[PDB]
């Protein structure tokens, strides 16, 4: 009436929980790269000779 | 490849488990010569000690211990859950039961 020693199991099953991968899209930066340094337009001599 | 329908007919209550033991010494080649006994704690009011449980299993030269409980309840008993699956391979099916895990170790008293 006791308990015995039954058959070796003949399998195993790991679950665990798991979710995918998406597209890849890479969007680096809202406004990206090093925005470069530029004239102000027109901007006219502010200076002149005497005479 | 190889697949089986899933089934969990479970426990009725919850109440009913398997009873899983692993030596830490390593595999019994034939433990046909051990007699396993399961013993519960009498407290079934107290919620914490209602599922405390002890296997016992005697050999010849040795007696072995596991608990649910204390030191010896080991991690793996609760962060992980352990199932036993019973395969029809005439029908496919696996029903799966709720199992207990216990790590066994040796006996000796002062």
């Amino acid at each position: 009436g006791g308990l015995t020693c039954a058959s070796a199991p003949q399998g195993t099953l790991r679950i665990l929980e798991g979710p995918q991968q998406s597209l890849s899209g890479s969007p680096l930066q809202p406004i990206p790269a090093s925005p470069p340094p530029q004239i102000p337009p027109g901007l006219r001599p502010r200076f002149c000779a005497f005479g | 490849l190889p697949s089986a329908r899933w089934q969990y007919c479970g426990a009725p209550d919850g109440s009913q488990r398997a009873v899983l033991v692993q030596f830490s010494n390593g595999k019994l080649q034939s433990p046909g010569n051990m007699r396993f006994t399961l013993y519960e704690n009498k407290d079934s009011t107290n919620p914490r000690k209602r599922n405390q449980r002890i296997l016992a299993a005697e050999t010849d030269r040795l007696s072995y211990v596991g608990n649910n409980f204390g030191t010896g309840a080991l991690k793996c008993n609760t962060l992980c859950r352990h199932f036993v699956g019973i395969l029809n391979k005439t029908s496919g099916q696996m029903e799966v039961y709720d199992a207990e895990l216990f790590n066994m170790q040796p006996l000796f008293s002062d």
